[PDB]
């Protein structure tokens, strides 16, 4: 609800191919060891392939995914899980260390779900990326 | 962890709202099917020697090639019937701690996460883990709401195997 | 991925953005749930496409 | 996120034997004394923006420069901060007193709590005086018998009062 | 929209897997509350009208410039007093809608919800509503564990209002 | 997503008034029914591995050109495909018998699956000759009267198999 | 924080280009707008004590209600009091101080960023401080397009309010 | 799908640019392996029969109980070795395959991809395919480097199987 | 964060709490009339801001020649490309600063991190700051020198544009 | 940086996979390439002092104006010839650089990477590199393949200019 409180940015240097891009999508945000075969979801699969559900509707599942709320969530502290989040979607680790942790407050009051919506509803990151390309380090 | 309790945590938690009576209802719940999960795993713990080796030459039985091909993977050399016991050993202490625990999620954790990805590797078919199962779920003596208890998890643990 | 099904199909006639690297194809459905349609329609009206239907799912 | 019947699993994993039968007997004294518990859940959070308001009439009473020009409460929007996160402390206390073990409260709560309170400039310490007028409000509602079959909760009441010491001595 | 039995099927849908025994743990403890919960529901649909009235007439005493005041927003004309029997009796469907459903959810979805945006354009003080609401939920004369059944949403409703 | 509890609420919104006594009544025997829903769902789950493949050899034995080369179950992809959502059938069955209506059967199996499955050239009436087959496994090991103790399922195992004839009826 | 010299440099910043003549446009409209502006700085400063308990002595009659009911909120005692030309007082600080930057900033973000969850919590009435800056507009007796000026603002407040 | 023809297009059409000198290099060395690779064709089709029927008697020497177990998965009666000649069959043909696309695309496509996934389920060992591969590349006959180049897609669908 | 010299003298007086006082007015009052030179200040430097950066590129190499003889970090092209991308953007954000009239929001772009990354990439960071000092030399050469407007004293925003460089490279050396 | 060794690498590295057929195939086209790539870097290497001067007294030739002009960038006193043989002499070092590297890899990390963004700001026209290049394939005196292997690159840098 409330507007976020303005914190600095520090400066940044940054700043089969069906099955490729399932993969790639993956890759990012569970460093391959994760996949392993229980976090895979058919679903998602199957909605890629399908085109019904787009990628960047596609990832926020597996954001969300229970899977990865228990490897990384529960443990990680909501400090750590924002610098965490940033990685994998954005690409990039936080500029600012006060940044960083004026987004942990919002994350806790709207869960690990509300957080990862709001990402992608950033203006910065969806232009960066976009729908169709799978998110890649900046 | 997936736990009846958590599971109303992680809900209530991601929408950023109190504990509601929705929550709440859901950990009543529990508590009923608590005091008869608890009746499943003394059932398991006091017999569970006994099950034990009635399980690992149960699948010798079925399978009497793994005792006699001499392979790392096979159970013929006495290593491999020390590393039987351990191995059949191990699913008895999970589904005990999937008794306790009321959900799936100790089961989900310690066992079955990633059980595709090592019983191709060291070639371990899969069909011998479940002929242990239907074992242990056929002569565990259990009996009332208590044997429907126990014959879930390892029900559930058969299905993740194939 | 909306909470519940209440999903509604959209059309856009032509987008303008950087053109080969950012929208490769124009005069493409977008298939958005109930609850960010409100974030939607604002999305597709900054890159300036306008909406041709919107069909429920 | 970890429980009572969870927690004694995981060092029961931890050694790696079958659970013995007096932890048996100790998880059935937790179940038996189960349907207390929620009852003392649902009446924090039937009166959990009773509680904030009224901590908010003594955080601010006692210390009143806080609000007075130059304390960090003193605007609009650094008021509705520290009754946005007032509630997050009842917000995750409400889940230890469910979950009945302070892990889940430790990971998200309190593990960056005392880094971001020197970084932002507000008093710690300030905190900690208004979460013990929130115990001291929370014991008094939750033990309080209105239109309930009388049972004792002693405790829960005790143990209940030592999740705000713990969630005061973090911040503190 | 928020239930037990739903809440059951979202966290298990957004997993992709089955409903395991911890999804499934929830429905047989949901039955019981729903037992007492329908107990509830009787008591308030049957005690309707003594209840609106009753309601009505107490926000009056605690606040008498309500009818006194001439606005469209105030209730000093027939017409919203009027508008006052439909409101506070909206209230009490709601409170019963989410008795039956055992969940929030229709109290979340039909009356709560966007409640900070409309009463601050039609400038009705909240403090109005929860003045009728602690008269509801200590004149329904409900007993037993039902008189804390209806006695959680309706400080469901108190807390969203403030 | 809807429900037996909050169907009977939704259109008692639409016209406006209270919950009258005998839809009271009504769900007063589903909660009374309630018990017996759990136990057909907890035996569907813990077989349900075991339906699939049991449910499919009798898919591709009886109609033999489907994994025989040219066929669109015949590379192992594509025969991986139709028991990744053969199962899929399974996992929102289950889900309706839980919810007790098939309104979240009918957004998931039933709503653009007829759609797919012209524009992929998979034949769509060799599905539901299966699911026929499933459905025949299903209330054989629901009805099964072994264990437990002896009472009426009737009445579910017919809205069970009513559940997969709808799951037939719009893919076919 | 929102100042059309702010308005200019946030635009052309998240562009990356350099400063425009357009983005050096709204900067030179706040010199002629701000050359009034400051006259009504002036205009409310001077007349400070005047208007503060004009207002608050004025919202007593609208609601004489406010200075009878006991209550920690309602303004009975002499603590209310004392608190009612703190809050009012409040007010016109932020209108001076919205006047000189030119912007509504210092008004967005000192005094109406989260005013709907305050005012819920503590029950405060958003019809009271919307009485009290209906007095403020009317009486600081400013004239010319200073009176403009002002009445911008105050008015921004009462929108923002309801 | 996989082939070096194809990774040179796949990689070239990611970056937007052309065809570099780069990537036309690496289209040349498929082309000239190629000429040895389409020997190790013509190897494997003229002795297609000889190698199916020497393979499928092969599994059934080192796994005797594969013809004796009563099981629609095992091989028992003849309509298990039906589908013996069908599935190994199978798999000369995909790698006759991925001999002359030079790349294991259609290996990895036809083969391999779901392979965990299909004989969990149907609890066909993975041990039974490994072993009528490891009869293929020793008794093809072939010779030369051909022989080496027969060998890595062989070799390459042991490693996925295990 | 983004302040001015109008939201600035706000942001201290909310602090303290208390009414703008008379005399911070009359200091506001000469800032609307010292305004106008503003505008114009960095009117000249944004329509010669090119010119500005090629010509400090003509002594900021010429100067330190082994940087773009092999071997330098401005040696290869995406290199030299890379040190015109941000050489220029010293300038985007002094001309913010001009603007603004507070150099409030230069230090969170030009002087937070980049002494940071200046050790982390392996670039020589007083080699830019001699540079700077390049820039500013022609960049007051610039707005200082009237053609064609009514002259005026502006050793105040001269000596204060001055002072924007300065602390632009006081941050990188 | 861009190898058909390394394209087989990255290639093989963002699939997670290990190196196949397909990826080890560009690697073999390099070294039938590679030997004649070879050839074209001594034919440049030993000529380099002629193709250098031959170079950049061909460019005077065409542009008259660039060593009559008074102007930093222009050629017109003896710093700027001094700078031309540094330019046209970087030219052919790239230029054997992605011969021996057998891919445009240096050529495109040290060359022409940003060279739009250079010659921009330097006013140096590309119409006059482009002009000494021309000089350069036209009179480097190679025959056979490895004419045809000098021939591209010295193109690729022609189409970048352009
Ligand atoms: C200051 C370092 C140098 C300088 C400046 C200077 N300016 C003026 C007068 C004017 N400058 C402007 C500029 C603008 N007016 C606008 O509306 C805009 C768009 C935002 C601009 C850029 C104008 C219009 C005036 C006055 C009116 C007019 O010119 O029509 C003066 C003299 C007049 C005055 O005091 O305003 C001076 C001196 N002169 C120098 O020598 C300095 C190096
Ligand atoms: C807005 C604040 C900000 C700055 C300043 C910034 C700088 C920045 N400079 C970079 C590189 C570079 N910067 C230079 C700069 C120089 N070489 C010299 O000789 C000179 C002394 C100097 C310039 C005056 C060079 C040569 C590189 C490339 C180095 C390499 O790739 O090895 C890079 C990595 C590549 C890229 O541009 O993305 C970043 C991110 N980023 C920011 O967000
Ligand atoms: C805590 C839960 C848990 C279990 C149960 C588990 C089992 C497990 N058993 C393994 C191997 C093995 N498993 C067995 C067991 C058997 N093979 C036979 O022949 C018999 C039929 C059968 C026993 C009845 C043997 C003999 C090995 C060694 C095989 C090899 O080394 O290739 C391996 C791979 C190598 C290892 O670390 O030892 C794992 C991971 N791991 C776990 O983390
Ligand atoms: C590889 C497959 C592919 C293609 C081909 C492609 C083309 C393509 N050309 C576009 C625009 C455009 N394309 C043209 C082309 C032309 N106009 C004329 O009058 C000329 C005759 C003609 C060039 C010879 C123009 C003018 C635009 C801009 C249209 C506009 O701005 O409204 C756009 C969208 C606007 C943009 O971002 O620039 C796309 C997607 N995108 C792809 O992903
Ligand atoms: C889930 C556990 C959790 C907690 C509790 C938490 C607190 C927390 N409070 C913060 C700020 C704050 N905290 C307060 C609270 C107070 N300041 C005061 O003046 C009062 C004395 C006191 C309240 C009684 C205020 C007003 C801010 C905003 C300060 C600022 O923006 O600089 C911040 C940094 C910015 C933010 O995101 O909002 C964090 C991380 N974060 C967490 O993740
Ligand atoms: C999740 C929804 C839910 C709630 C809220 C719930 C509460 C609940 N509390 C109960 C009992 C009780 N609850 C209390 C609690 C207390 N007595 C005191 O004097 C103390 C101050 C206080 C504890 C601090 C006591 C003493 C009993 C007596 C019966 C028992 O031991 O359960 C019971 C027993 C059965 C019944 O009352 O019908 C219920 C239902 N049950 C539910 O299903
Ligand atoms: C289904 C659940 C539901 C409820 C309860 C509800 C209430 C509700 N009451 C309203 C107005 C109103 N509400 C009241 C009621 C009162 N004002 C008084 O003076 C009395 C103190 C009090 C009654 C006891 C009155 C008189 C109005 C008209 C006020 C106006 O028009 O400004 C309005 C705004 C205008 C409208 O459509 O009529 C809503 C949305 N809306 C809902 O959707
Ligand atoms: C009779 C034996 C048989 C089966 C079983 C079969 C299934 C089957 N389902 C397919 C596709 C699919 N099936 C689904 C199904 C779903 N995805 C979801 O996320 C939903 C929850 C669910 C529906 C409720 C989807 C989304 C596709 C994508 C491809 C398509 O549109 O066909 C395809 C396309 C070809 C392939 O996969 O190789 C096959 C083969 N084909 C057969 O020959
Ligand atoms: C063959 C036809 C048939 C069926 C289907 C059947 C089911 C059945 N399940 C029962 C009980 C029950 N069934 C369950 C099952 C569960 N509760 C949970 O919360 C778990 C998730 C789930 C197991 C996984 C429970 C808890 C009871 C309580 C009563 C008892 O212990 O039997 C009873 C007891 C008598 C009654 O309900 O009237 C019946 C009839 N009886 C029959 O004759
Ligand atoms: C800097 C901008 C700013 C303002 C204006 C502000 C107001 C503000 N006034 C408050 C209470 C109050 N506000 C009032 C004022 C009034 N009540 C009445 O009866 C009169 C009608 C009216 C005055 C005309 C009173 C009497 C209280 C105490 C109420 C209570 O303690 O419950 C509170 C909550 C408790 C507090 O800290 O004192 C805030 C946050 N806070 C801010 O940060
Ligand atoms: C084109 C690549 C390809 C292959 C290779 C393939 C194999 C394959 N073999 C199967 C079954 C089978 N596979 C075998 C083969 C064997 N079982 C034994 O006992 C022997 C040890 C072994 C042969 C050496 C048998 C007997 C069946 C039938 C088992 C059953 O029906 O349960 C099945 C499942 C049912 C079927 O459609 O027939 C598949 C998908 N599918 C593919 O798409
Ligand atoms: C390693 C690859 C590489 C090349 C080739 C390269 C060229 C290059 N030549 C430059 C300037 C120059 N380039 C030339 C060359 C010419 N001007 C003329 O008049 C003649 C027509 C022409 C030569 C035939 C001259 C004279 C300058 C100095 C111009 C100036 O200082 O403004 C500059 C800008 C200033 C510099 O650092 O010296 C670059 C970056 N840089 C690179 O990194």
């Amino acid at each position: 609800s409330i507007p976020l409180l303005e914190y600095a940015p520090s400066s940044q240097n940054q700043r089969a191919d069906v099955d490729a891009i399932i993969w790639a999508g993956y890759r990012q945000i569970f460093s391959e060891h994760l996949i392993i075969k229980s976090n895979r979801q058919s679903f998602l699969e199957s909605q890629l392939r399908n085109r019904a559900i787009n990628v960047r509707d596609f990832i926020r599942g597996l954001g969300k995914s229970e899977v990865y709320r228990t490897q990384v969530a529960d443990l990680n502290s909501n400090y750590r899980l924002v610098d965490i989040t940033l990685k994998r979607f954005l690409g990039r680790a936080a500029y600012n260390q006060d940044e960083e942790i004026a987004w942990s407050i919002v994350i806790g009051s709207q869960g690990l779900h509300g957080f990862i919506d709001a990402l992608l509803d950033s203006d910065e990151y969806r232009e960066n990326f976009g729908d169709d390309i799978v998110p890649y380090q900046r | 962890v997936k736990t009846p309790i958590t599971e109303a945590i992680a809900a209530a938690d991601t929408q950023g709202r109190f504990l509601g009576n929705t929550e709440l209802q859901s950990a009543r719940g529990r508590y009923e099917r608590a005091a008869a999960s608890l009746e499943a795993a003394r059932g398991l713990t006091s017999n569970a020697q006994r099950l034990i080796d009635g399980a690992t030459q149960a699948v010798y039985q079925k399978f009497p090639y793994t005792t006699q091909t001499p392979g790392p993977q096979f159970a013929a050399d006495s290593r491999g019937k020390s590393k039987c016991a351990r191995d059949v050993g191990h699913y008895l202490r999970i589904i005990t701690y999937s008794l306790v625990a009321g959900g799936t999620g100790p089961l989900d954790e310690y066992l079955i996460a990633g059980l595709a990805e090592i019983n191709s590797t060291f070639d371990l078919s899969p069909s011998w883990y479940v002929e242990a199962l239907k074992h242990i779920k056929a002569n565990h003596g259990l009996s009332g709401q208590a044997a429907n208890e126990a014959n879930t998890y390892i029900d559930y643990a058969i299905n993740a195997l194939s | 991925v909306g909470e519940g099904d209440r999903v509604y199909r959209l059309e856009v006639t032509g987008i303008r953005s950087p053109g080969y690297p950012s929208v490769r194809r124009s005069s493409t459905v977008f298939i958005v749930p109930y609850e960010r349609l409100s974030d939607k329609i604002q999305q597709v009206h900054k890159q300036g496409g306008k909406i041709v239907s919107v069909t429920s799912a | 996120t970890l429980d009572v019947f969870t927690k004694v699993v995981s060092q029961a994993d931890s050694r790696g034997e079958f659970l013995s039968n007096e932890q048996l007997d100790a998880l059935a004294n937790v179940v038996k004394e189960g349907n207390k518990r929620l009852d003392v859940v649902n009446r924090i959070t039937s009166n959990a923006s009773a509680i904030v308001t009224n901590a908010a009439r003594a955080l601010f009473e006692e210390q009143p420069q806080l609000i007075a020009p130059g304390g960090n409460a003193y605007t609009n929007r650094r008021m509705a901060a520290c009754l946005r996160d007032m509630e997050i402390i009842l917000r995750y206390v409400t889940y230890a007193i469910l979950a009945g073990d302070a892990s889940v409260l430790d990971d998200r709560c309190l593990n960056g709590l005392r880094e971001t309170y020197q970084a932002l400039g507000t008093p710690g310490s300030s905190v900690a005086v208004g979460v013990q007028k929130m115990k001291d409000a929370a014991v008094g509602i939750a033990n309080d018998p209105n239109g309930i079959t009388k049972g004792d909760c002693s405790q829960l009441i005790s143990e209940v009062a030592s999740y705000f010491d713990r969630a005061a001595a973090a911040v503190g």
